[PDB]
């Protein structure tokens, strides 16, 4: 939830965090989710601020209005982001990785945003089971399986949670073909 | 029915959307009625079987 | 309570959505056969056995 507050004169729609503090001269104009649930990408903070400004009034930002008096001129409004960014996973795990026994698969992720302390934790699901076993050790952004065997195949998932609790997730399937035992 | 379609590209791309990634096909019309003789329009109200 | 109504002063007050479904079907293989031996054809009482 991102709380937007808009000012009448400087046309500054400060997009603060949910538990923020509306600055002087600005009035609360609404609240929207940046990581929109049904469409995570393809939507940007700029889109959230617009729809909130499509219900206000040009005469006065409070006392909401509509199309003939709404604030549609997005060119004049300046969006001064003062809130934490998304935990965008720039490079996610490969969807499927193919290897032979004795090989080595180095799974990687790069995270940008959130609060300063980023926590990395990995998880492993058995190749036919349904419960997610917790990978011991790890606690890093790159898992390296060496001399991988036919027992270590399956689905490996990493979950990057920050100091706030906005976790982004990514999964990878590791199919290591081998002669049957 | 008047229907206006603006395909994405160099048609629906203003300073509020410089890339042109949005279209629409609004269809609007006008309708009105004039009951010259309402006494000749009868209804009957009754329940229906399940 | 849901009829679309439009004021003369502009729009963006009636947006609709659409959905599409999928139907599927699958194929299967059949067959059968019989054996026979030359004699059974050139020694049997009936000429048109084959």
């Amino acid at each position: 939830e991102l709380k937007v507050a808009f000012n009448k004169d400087t046309y500054v729609a400060t997009v603060l965090d949910a538990s923020g503090s509306v600055p002087s001269g600005s009035v609360n104009v609404g609240t929207f989710f940046h990581p929109d649930e049904t469409y995570p990408d393809s939507y940007v903070i700029y889109h959230g601020v617009r729809e909130l400004l499509y219900k206000r009034s040009e005469v006065d930002p409070a006392q909401p209005g509509f199309w003939p008096e709404n604030i549609t001129n997005m060119q004049a409004v300046t969006i001064d982001n003062k809130a934490t960014a998304r935990l965008v996973l720039n490079t996610s795990l490969p969807r499927v990785v193919s290897t032979i026994e004795g090989g080595k698969v180095t799974l990687s992720v790069v995270a940008l945003g959130g609060k300063a302390p980023l926590k990395y934790k990995w998880e492993f699901r058995a190749p036919n089971a349904s419960t997610w076993t917790a990978v011991s050790g790890q606690t890093t952004a790159n898992l390296v399986l060496d001399n991988i065997d036919a027992d270590k195949a399956g689905e490996y998932k990493v979950t990057v949670t920050d100091a706030a609790g906005t976790s982004v997730d990514s999964t990878a399937l590791v199919a290591v073909g081998a002669y049957p035992p | 029915f008047n229907v206006m379609t603006k395909m994405p590209g160099k048609e629906t791309a203003d300073r509020n959307d410089p890339y042109g990634e949005t279209g629409f096909s609004s269809i609007k019309w006008y309708y009105g009625i004039l009951v010259k003789r309402p006494e000749r329009i009868a209804v009957m109200k009754a329940v229906a079987p399940l | 309570s849901k009829l679309p109504l439009l004021t003369e002063n502009g729009g963006r007050v009636n947006r609709v959505g659409f959905t599409r479904l999928s139907r599927e079907g699958s194929i299967h293989k059949f067959g059968f056969f019989y054996e026979f031996t030359q004699e059974s054809l050139d020694f049997d009482s009936d000429d048109q056995l084959k």
